[PDB]
């Protein structure tokens, strides 16, 4: 196996990444953002790699929303959080 | 006993307007599987090209949450008139492609699989 191990678990957030620093920053930002917009996911999985970023948003209705994002240079917690939160809320 | 899995996702290039809309459908009758994938490419929000990819082979369970697929057939249909590929056809028909489960349920499953050299996704069961 080579997939990044889990690195952050809150109420509904799961984050697989080899960068524990970016995971922490990203999780709290998601919790904050989704609560501010009063959005309650049944579960939210996220995966961080060198090039790609992917997540799965499992709704309270158990219908999921999956996304992938490849990027030249790495992004930080705010850019990823705004991207994820933007896709979820649509 | 056959277990069906289905899901969709959208790939987005951060350095371009290029993107995929991908619908995934898997059928597992025990030790073998049949995957059906439809990739609609959009550039500038315009249906550019499409791909229908059909797979077949063996799904081998290594550990309780660690699988891998061995394809014996891959079939690609595309538009006759002539980009990022989620996976290369040669890397599928030569290697074993790992799938690590991270959560199991009766309505859906969550896995980390080999598209884009690392992707996490949720599949609905039926």
């Amino acid at each position: 196996d080579d997939y990044p191990s889990l690195s952050f678990q809150q109420d509904y957030v799961y984050i697989f990444s080899s960068d524990f620093q970016l995971s922490e920053e990203l999780g709290v930002a998601l919790i904050n953002a989704l609560s501010a917009k009063e959005i309650v996911p049944e579960r939210l999985y996220v995966m961080l790699n060198d090039k790609t970023i992917s997540f799965s948003f499992i709704s309270k209705n158990k219908k999921s929303k999956n996304r992938v994002l490849s990027t030249e240079k790495k992004l930080n917690y705010k850019h990823i959080s705004e991207y994820i939160v933007n896709e979820i809320e649509y | 006993p056959v277990h069906f899995y289905e899901t969709s996702y959208k790939y987005q290039a951060a350095d371009s307007t290029y993107m995929h809309d991908v619908a995934i459908n898997v059928s597992i009758k025990g030790n073998h599987f049949t995957s059906d994938i439809i990739i609609r490419e959009l550039v500038k929000s315009e249906n550019k090209n499409y791909y229908n990819v059909i797979g077949h082979g063996d799904i081998i369970q290594k550990n309780t949450h660690q699988y891998y697929l061995n394809f014996d057939n891959i079939d690609v249909y595309t538009g006759t008139n002539k980009y990022k590929e989620p996976t290369s056809i040669s890397s599928l028909i030569n290697k074993s492609n790992n799938i690590r489960v991270v959560y199991l349920s009766e309505e859906y499953v969550v896995v980390e699989f080999f598209f884009y050299d690392g992707q996490i996704i949720t599949l609905h069961r039926y």
